[PDB]
């Protein structure tokens, strides 16, 4: 798995590959790892698929019930609910989640929640098995307040390399753009990104 | 924030009466007329859709309910009490029978389970009896067609034909004259419509009457093909049009 | 709080009686009469149905006589729904005993268990007692044929012949008059029906009104048979004894 | 009759008389008020000096919930404390799960549902307090008042206790004469005046003024007690207005 | 006479506590109305802010239960909020367990079953409220379902609730007798709100300003409440024809 | 086991072989691995046979009660959500691997469920020991907008690939077709490519071949009566 | 009248009669006085005997090294509440290495008493307490009522004829508050205060019970010949 | 250590023309030690027959359990349980002990009293049903029985022919298993008569 979330001028973009493996067999080559817990709060899932789905389903439930009572939750609030589940059940979970969301007040925010259940607010985040291969690349090429087109290229180039080196990563590059304008889904096929 | 009612609210009075059961039966008496007639090749259960407002959509309020594919129920008395009993009856048919034996319960045993739930509301702590009498019509392979009445006490009796609620005394007399052991299902539906017309004041048509049968197997209503043994539900609720057709030959 | 609405079902009166038990017995005195008669070669259970309607499906109907196992049956007087709760408990106790000891439950042990359950409702829990009196008819290899009765108090006693329900005073006098110890099943059948025929509140005793049963050690090769009589068979025995 | 002997029983009117009897305990208590200002809220309360032996400034009535919410109440003081203790648990579990401090409307419903729950059963007594509370959250200032029935609404000004009519009349003037709004420092002064004017209903014993406030500019959106020079300035302003 | 204090049968077969809970329903002295369009379901309710000290924005008897479902309550606010919180919890739990949005009629049934329990179990009192649920259901289309303290519920073509419900009911009955259809044959929800307000004005015989009304609208995939300025726009259009 | 599901123009189709095994021995040559959940929702099962059977029956029972309660046709997402939450709870100890497919008012759906409670969405899926043989066929021949006739061919081919090439899979091919606006058609023994050939000899013995020590009549009836 | 059967029932004027009846048990109890300066805080208690053969019922209970109370009313209820205070004082020391504030001790007693006034089955506590202590903000005196109401005071008295001592302290307020660094003179003022509540009986050696806490003085109780000095 | 092979034993069931046959060996052992040569593994509840192989304490326990359940069934239903229904009851009862199972291999055999249809079924220790047209095998020599049945069996055998086939299937399978044998019993079941035969076999 190669997943990332990147803040930029207009908001935030989440990106992911589409490969799910059982050992060396690719169980699903068109997986959707970008998952919606609220209108403009999404997350990228890594680790046990069962665990991250079970968590994401519970968070979506909590934020739906939050919205009914208190109105739209902040991205920080969503990250806190993810954290609370991950931290309190750390002995029984293998979940590495990146939370990304758009407020109008706070604009684009990214929170990463690694195995332990700690929270870390960051300008961008990378995770999953394929992320190890792009720490160098992402650190050198990330800038703050990029445009939408620059951020799409940054994610596309980054995950292209993660896919190239990681066997556990592959397939299509899915992306989800979160701005004031709304929610845009993007897809990029092998014939496009491999030749970069 | 405690349930302190751990004691019976239904107790014996000096005369030997269980007051709350008698009062529940009085509530049943005030309720709208419903009836059941058993034929040789089927059973019919029927009642009036007493609409509380003409703005209300009486189609959404189902007085006649499917419990299993071969068992149906109708009531007289308090509608909310009936609704929760149907929910419990449907569930108990699965938990205490289908999940054990891999088949739906026979009519008499499902009735026995409903009866048990009603008896417990007559003896348990901090509850009143259910304010309904049920008529449960059904079919099973080894008992054939059957019709049962269930009262607030938990008592149940099998009937050839009967009525409960508002005009039950008059209706039971009407059924005694018309019922015989050679009735076909169509004849029983005809008698059910005649009997029910007497207790109804206002409009009398397919939109104000609710009527269902336990009859032949309906493979068309099953929803799937490819298993010869599953031949379809014997319970069928008659449509508004199907009732009106029989009212012309009345 | 809730105390205000509590009837207090498990208290003594100033005279040392249990109010709710006494009032439950009053309820049972209105129920259809049930008679048990024990003979040397079998037991008879006869009982009168309460709700005469021509439209009641009699052949599939059971309000009075229930089967607890192959060797033991009961006749009910009181609330049928209450009786069925207890009957299913008794049916389970019999099968627990059979599972544990690999022997059919002795009649008295089954009776005591049910009677103890009834007793519990009179001493604790704050619930109303069961408005039921049973006549137990059974057989085991220790005592042979046995008749018992239990009532809402949880007290039980053994009998040669006994009635419960309506007109028990009248019924017990008639049984006490015509019963003898050397009596046989066929004679006891006749006595049971004659007693009901005189004590009945109805105009005449007919087949559609009765539930009837026998436990005989007159099955093939020294076994015990429980016979719950069908409507036609009750009609035949009414003609045979000369009541209709 | 007998419909008023047990809580949670509807009378033939459709009323719960035990809740209405709890209101009488509230009406019997000392006067307490709340004033919503431009960027916050001000709370004030009348403390009756029963005796010279009472230590001044020590028997504090106004209570903080979390760091941003103030609560004041009239009626049975222990019932108020019990409700604030619950409020503190609700605010803690909200912050634990959702990170952000509890919004005031969210907090208001937490108290509301809890108080309402004490009108559902005969095994509990209704609360013998009306509670005026509020603070500053992300959407600005909010002032609430919560009754024994569980009923609550948002307010511009709020008052309860023995001097409530007197206070309500004074609050209604401020609403009419300041449609553009009242400043935080103004609201402290006006709160002092209103408690002093409302003291004519409890005029036998002399009293002690206690004021608190949350304001975005004056307290950084945190609840604080008015102390020292600012308290004395408000007392002087109040003493000048009655004479 | 303790058969009038708890939910047990009187000798007439009646539950007096249920009947008295129905009377508590009208304690607010507020009238509500619900109607269905082609694509929408509109609910209107009177808004009365007697005290000048009240913050009028916080005074509401319309609740957003889920994205698709709205609920208007006739009854005291503590019981209304008790019912609102529970319905929100139930709608959320439903979505989590069964993987789709709780239908309006199923929520109504669920809340009605809860109400039935309070009429059968002694320790719980009935809530003194009538709950009118509205949505545009993805299977059934525009939907109105109403629950009361008895545990009764039913679907409606249109409905009205409050002290003057009979006047509103008969007004609506007469309109649908003319048109001979189960709904307001109108494309936009804006005109269905205008119909709802107009027919309440005719029925109650009172004029309304922007602050005297409270409006809720259900469309496909959302339920929302109108602001005072959105209502003012509605009132201007009514007056101009 | 070779189970598969794929979507076509206005529907979804499931396929399954009919072999049940205990290690290397064939326990059942004609078992039904396509389980019934609702009239128009079916579930292909793999892994532990008792588990796959029990979990589908339980969810099917609860789906029926839910359908009665709500007065609606059950949805595939409800079966999916209920199955996964149950399986997740047991942490893989219920070793059921399922392909769920069906039609409802939302449309046609196809999901897979793993024993630990993870779910996938797909246009063509396969599970069990023959999944790789089946997936090879599905990856070679699946396209968008298949006709029903092409879909049944492809599904049965995918199952056949497993039957021939996988030792865990064998015997016959069961199919279930779920098309929009139509009754679901369940086609048990759709293909029968593995009928046993006629035996060389008849091993019917001469009567009295077996030595017998005792004979007795068993009383199976109730009460031999007078 | 009809609204005094249990603690869960308000009367039509908003009164809790069971709480008021518990309050009455305090008035029947023997007199006890509390007072303080800036340095010390003193409890003085008139103990009551059953007859001449009996002992005099103990009125003062130690809660910690820096805190304790005197009781008036049901002594078993004082034992329950003092035990609760001991535990809360002890919890503060073990978990936080912190001596429990006297104000916070009052808040805990208030909340414990309150729970018994709102729930069915329970009864209010039938006792009043005067808690003295010396903590990080100096000397303190509290008065606990079983309604839940706790009040910080310079001086007070509770029990039978307590109004006589309470008036004396109200006059003496300005004098006894200044008795700093002189425990014997502060006790003298407490003994003189409790004398205003006496009728017929006078302060004997096994009748009088005094306790003191202060700056460099742990909570210590004086009974018997230890209080002969002050008679 | 493996509970299913401590005590040993086998059951086989076959269908014929308007008949079924069920048969079992009589051995009970403690691994190598033979203990009892009278341990029957076939029981009956009315006209439904149940064979059980595996751990002997569970064989006995389940017999007692199904006797209990079918007795209550009969009292409530007022009729004897049928093979198809009993099969579902066995499956239910085994699966409810999913994570602490009975170490058994049950086999149901009987004729449906209404339809007259011959019926057999087998189960694993957690209740998965194998409903067979031809035959069911169970026990420590199940592999041996599969081999015998698969070659010896032919459909629609008359009762007295079917007896010879099932007997020879059991005997020859048992003789290739150390933990089976020590005698054998064969039940031939027809719609309203059941013959039970004890077979002569080698006693080692
Ligand atoms: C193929 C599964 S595979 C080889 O993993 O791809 C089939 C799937 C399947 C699903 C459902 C049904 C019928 N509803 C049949 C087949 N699975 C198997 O064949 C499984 N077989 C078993 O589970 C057998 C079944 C018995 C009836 C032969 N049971 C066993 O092998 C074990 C089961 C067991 C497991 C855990 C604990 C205890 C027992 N038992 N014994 N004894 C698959 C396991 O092979
Ligand atoms: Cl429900
Ligand atoms: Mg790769
Ligand atoms: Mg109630
Ligand atoms: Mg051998
Ligand atoms: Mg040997």
């Amino acid at each position: 798995t190669s997943i990332m979330a990147v803040t930029f001028k207009d908001g935030v973009i989440l990106g992911a590959d589409s490969r799910t493996t059982t050992g060396a067999y690719i169980a699903n080559r068109v997986t959707d790892k970008l998952t919606r817990v609220h209108d403009k709060i999404w997350c990228c899932r890594s680790g046990s698929a069962a665990d991250t789905q079970a968590i994401a389903d519970i968070v979506q439930y909590h934020l739906e019930l939050y919205t009914s009572q208190y109105g739209t939750p902040s991205t920080e609030t969503a990250a806190s609910v993810f954290k609370e589940l991950c931290y309190e059940n750390k002995d029984n979970l293998t979940a590495g989640i990146i939370v990304a969301g758009y407020d109008d007040k706070n604009k684009g925010e990214v929170y990463t929640i690694p195995l332990g259940g700690s929270v870390h607010k960051l300008p961008y985040a990378i995770a999953g098995s394929g992320s190890t291969f792009i720490y160098g690349y992402c650190d050198k090429n990330f800038r703050e307040n990029m445009s939408k087109e620059e951020t799409v290229d940054f994610i596309k180039h980054s995950l292209s390399q993660a896919i190239k080196w990681d066997g556990s990563s592959g397939g299509v590059i899915r992306m989800v753009v979160l701005t004031a304008a709304g929610v845009e889904r993007l897809i990029f096929y092998p014939d496009e990104y491999e030749q970069l | 924030m405690t349930d302190r009612y751990s004691f019976s609210l239904t107790t014996f009075s000096p005369s030997g009466k269980l007051g709350q059961i008698d009062y529940a039966l009085t509530a049943v008496k005030q309720g709208v007329t419903s009836l059941g007639i058993k034929a040789t090749n089927g059973v019919v259960i029927a009642t009036e859709k007493k609409s509380s407002s003409p703005l209300a959509m009486s189609e959404t309020l189902s007085k006649v309910s499917l419990l299993t594919p071969d068992i149906g129920a109708v009531y007289s008395g308090m509608g909310p009490d009936y609704r929760v009993l149907v929910d419990k009856s449907r569930k108990v048919a699965h938990t205490s029978y289908k999940r054990i034996y891999g088949e739906y319960p026979p009519t008499k045993l499902l009735v026995s389970e409903v009866a048990k739930i009603m008896q417990e509301a007559t003896q348990s702590g901090g509850v009143r009896p259910f304010g309904v009498s049920l008529l449960i019509a059904g079919h099973d392979e080894f008992n054939g067609f059957s019709l049962y009445q269930v009262d607030p006490s938990g008592s149940y009796f099998p009937w050839k034909a009967t009525a409960i609620g508002k005009g039950s005394v008059a209706a039971k007399t009407f059924l005694e004259k018309r019922w015989n052991d050679e009735l076909e299902l169509e004849d029983a539906i005809h008698i059910a419509l005649l009997t029910l017309k007497e207790s109804v004041e206002g409009e009398f048509n397919g939109d104000t009457i609710e009527l269902a049968i336990i009859g032949d197997e309906n493979p068309d209503l099953l929803g799937y093909t490819g298993i010869p043994t599953d031949k379809g539900p014997r319970f069928r609720k008659l449509t508004s049009q199907e009732i009106n057709d029989r009212l012309e030959a009345l | 709080g809730s105390r205000r609405y509590d009837s207090r079902t498990t208290i003594f009166s100033p005279e040392g009686r249990l109010y709710q038990v006494e009032y439950a017995l009053e309820s049972i005195s209105h129920a259809g009469t049930a008679i048990g008669i024990m003979a040397s070669d079998g037991i008879v259970l006869a009982a009168e149905r309460k709700v005469t309607s021509t439209l009641l499906e009699q052949d599939t109907s059971t309000e009075k006589l229930y089967k607890l196992n192959d060797k033991i049956a009961v006749a009910v007087a009181g609330l049928t729904a209450d009786a069925e709760i207890l009957i299913n408990t008794a049916r389970i106790h019999a099968q627990n005993y059979l599972k544990t000891y690999n022997e059919d439950i002795p009649v008295e042990i089954l009776v005591r268990r049910l009677s103890d359950i009834k007793q519990g409702y009179t001493q604790h829990g704050g619930l109303r007692p069961f408005g039921v009196s049973f006549i137990y008819a059974g057989y085991d290899d220790r005592y042979g044929y046995q008749l018992y009765t239990s009532n809402p108090s949880g007290n039980y006693t053994g009998w040669k012949a006994i009635s419960v329900g309506a007109n028990t005073s009248a019924a017990q006098t008639l049984l006490q008059m015509d019963y003898k110890d050397d009596m046989k099943v066929d004679d006891a059948i006749e006595l049971a029906l004659k007693t009901l025929s005189k004590t009945t509140d109805s105009s005449a005793l007919t087949y559609d009104r009765l539930e009837f049963a026998t436990i005989r050690k007159g099955a093939n090769d020294g076994e015990v048979y429980q016979k719950i009589f069908k409507p036609q068979e009750i009609k035949d025995i009414l003609v045979k004894t000369g009541i209709t | 009759t007998g419909y008023d002997l047990s809580n949670s029983v509807f009378s033939p009117d459709g009323r719960n008389f035990q809740v209405e009897y709890a209101v009488k305990a509230v009406e019997n208590g000392t006067t307490s008020i709340g004033i919503k200002c431009n960027d916050g809220v001000v709370f004030a309360v009348e403390k009756l000096i029963t005796s010279k032996l009472l230590v001044p400034q020590k028997n504090v009535k106004i209570q903080v919930v979390d760091r941003h919410i103030g609560c004041v109440y009239s009626g049975l003081i222990p019932d108020g404390r019990h409700l604030v203790n619950r409020g503190r648990e609700e605010a803690a579990s909200f912050k634990k799960l959702y990170k952000t401090p509890i919004p005031i409307p969210a907090f208001a419903d937490r108290l509301g549902q809890y108080v309402q729950a004490h009108t559902l059963y005969n095994s509990v007594r209704p609360f013998g307090v009306s509670t005026i509370f509020g603070g500053v959250d992300k959407n600005g200032a909010h002032l609430y008042m919560l009754e024994p029935s569980g009923s609550y609404w948002g307010y511009k000004g709020a008052a309860t206790g023995k001097g409530r009519q007197s206070a309500k009349a004074e609050l209604e003037k401020l609403v009419d004469h300041h449609p553009e709004g009242l400043s935080a420092r103004e609201a402290v002064k006006q709160a002092a005046k209103i408690i002093y004017l409302a003291h004519e209903d409890n005029k036998e014993k002399d009293f002690e003024l206690e004021i608190s406030w949350c304001s975005l500019s004056e307290t950084n959106g945190l609840h604080k007690f008015v102390k020292g020079d600012l308290l004395q300035e408000a007392i002087d302003f109040a003493q000048k207005e009655i004479n | 006479g303790y058969d009038r204090h708890i939910t047990i049968f009187s000798p007439e077969g009646r539950l007096y506590q249920v009947e008295y809970a129905f009377k508590a329903t009208n304690q607010t002295n507020i009238n509500s109305l619900a109607v269905r369009g082609k694509d929408c379901t509109v609910v209107i309710s009177q808004k009365k802010v007697p005290d000048k000290l009240l913050d009028p924005t916080t005074v509401s008897y319309i609740f957003c239960i889920s994205r698709t479902i709205g609920m208007v309550v006739n009854g005291p606010i503590p019981d209304a909020r008790n019912a609102a919180l529970r319905a929100k919890a139930e709608a959320a739990e439903f979505r989590y367990k069964y993987g789709y949005d709780m239908p309006c009629d199923v929520l109504a049934k669920r809340m009605a079953n809860l109400s039935q329990i309070y009429t059968q179990r002694a320790y719980m009192r009935p809530l003194g409220v009538i709950l009118t649920f509205v949505s545009v259901d993805e299977e059934l289309g525009p939907s109105i379902y109403k629950t009361d303290p008895a545990g009764y519920y039913v679907g409606y073509k249109a409905t009205a609730t409050g002290p003057k419900q009979q006047e509103i009911t008969t007004n609506l009955e007469n309109h649908f007798k003319k048109s001979k259809i189960d709904h307001i044959n109108e494309e936009s929800w804006e005109k269905v709100v205008e119909f709802a307000i107009t027919h309440m004005i005719d029925a109650l015989g009172t004029e309304f300003s922007k602050n005297d009304l409270e409006v809720g609208v259900a469309t496909k995939d959302k339920f929302f409440t109108l602001s005072a300025e959105n209502i003012e726009e509605r009132l201007v259009a009514i007056a101009e024809q | 086991t070779t189970i598969a599901g794929l979507v076509f123009q206005d529907g979804v189709i499931l396929g399954a072989d009919t072999r049940a095994t205990n290690d290397s021995v064939v326990a059942d040559k004609s078992c039904e691995k396509i389980h019934f959940i609702a009239p128009k929702i079916y579930c292909c099962g793999a892994g532990v046979a008792a588990d796959a059977e029990a979990v589908t029956q339980l969810i099917g029972s609860n789906i029926e009660l839910h359908s009665l309660y709500t007065s609606r046709e059950p949805r595939v997402v409800s079966a999916l959500q209920m199955l996964k939450q149950h399986l997740f709870k047991y942490q893989g100890h219920i070793g059921a691997y399922l392909i769920v497919a069906g039609v409802d008012p939302t449309g046609s759906h196809l999901f897979s469920i793993h024993a630990h409670g993870s779910t996938d969405v797909g246009y063509y899926l396969s599970l069990g020991s023959g999944s790789l043989a089946a997936m090879a066929v599905l990856e070679s021949h699946w396209k968008q907008d298949l006709t029903k006739e092409e879909a049944i061919k492809l599904a049965s081919d995918a199952i056949q690939a497993g039957i021939w090439n996988d030792l865990g899979s064998g015997s016959n091919v069961d199919v279930c077709v779920m098309e929009i606006g139509k009754d679901a058609e369940y086609l048990r023994n759709y293909l029968t490519p593995n009928v046993r050939e006629e035996k060389q000899k008849s091993y019917k013995f001469p009567r009295g071949t077996t030595a017998v020590l005792k004979e007795s009549i068993v009383n199976i009836c109730d009460i031999q009566e007078e | 009248n009809n609204y005094d059967g249990d603690t869960v029932t308000f009367s039509p004027t908003g009164r809790l009669f069971q709480v008021e009846y518990a309050l009455e048990a305090i008035k029947q109890g023997s007199v006890t006085v509390g007072l303080r300066s800036n340095t010390h805080a003193v409890l003085v208690a008139l103990k009551r005997n059953a007859d001449e053969l009996s002992s005099y019922q103990k009125k003062i209970i130690k809660c910690d090294e820096h805190m304790g109370l005197s009781l008036a009313g049901l002594a078993p209820d004082a034992r329950v509440l003092s035990n609760y205070l001991r535990q809360q004082c002890n919890y503060s020391s073990l978990v936080f290495n912190r001596k429990l504030a006297v104000e916070r001790a009052g808040h805990l007693l208030c909340d414990k008493a309150q729970k018994n006034t709102q729930s069915y089955g329970g009864r209010p506590y039938g006792v009043g307490l005067l808690i003295i202590g010396y903590d990080k903000s100096g000397a303190h005196l509290l008065e606990f009522q079983p309604s839940g109401n706790v009040t910080e005071l310079y001086g007070t008295a509770i029990g039978a004829r307590s109004q006589g001592a309470k008036t004396y302290l109200e006059r003496t307020l300005d004098t006894f508050i200044k008795i700093d660094g002189n425990p014997d003179e502060l006790i003298k003022a407490g003994v003189e205060a409790i004398s205003q509540s006496l009728r017929d009986e006078s302060l004997t050696v096994d009748n009088l019970s005094i306790a003191i806490v202060g700056k460099d003085t742990p909570f210590t109780i004086y009974d018997g010949e230890a209080v002969a000095k002050y008679i | 250590s493996d509970p299913s092979s401590i005590n040993g034993g086998i059951v086989v069931a076959m269908t014929g023309k308007d008949c079924v046959a069920i048969a079992c060996d009589l051995r009970l052992g403690s691994q190598s030690l033979g203990v009892s040569n009278k341990f029957e593994k076939i029981f009956h509840y009315g006209h439904v027959f149940l064979g059980i192989t595996g751990l002997a304490t569970d064989v006995t326990t389940l017999n007692e359990m199904f006797r209990y359940k079918t007795n209550l069934y009969k009292l409530k239903e007022e009729r004897a349980i049928e093979p198809e229904t009993f099969t579902q009851l066995v499956s239910s009862s085994l699966y409810e002990r999913r994570f602490g199972p009975y170490f058994v291999g049950p086999v149901v055999a009987g004729i449906n009293s209404k339809s007259g249809k011959p019926f057999i079924a087998g189960f694993d220790l957690i209740g998965c049903i194998d409903e067979a047209k031809d035959f069911i095998v169970s026990g420590t020599a199940s592999d041996q029985l599969f081999g015998m049945c698969e070659s010896l069996y032919e459909p629609n055998l008359e009762p007295e022919d079917l007896f010879e086939t099932i007997s020879q299937a059991l005997l020859n399978a048992a003789d290739r298993d150390a933990l089976s044998g020590w005698g054998a019993v064969v039940y031939i079941i027809k719609k309203d008569e059941v013959v039970k035969r004890y077979l002569k076999m080698r006693q080692d």
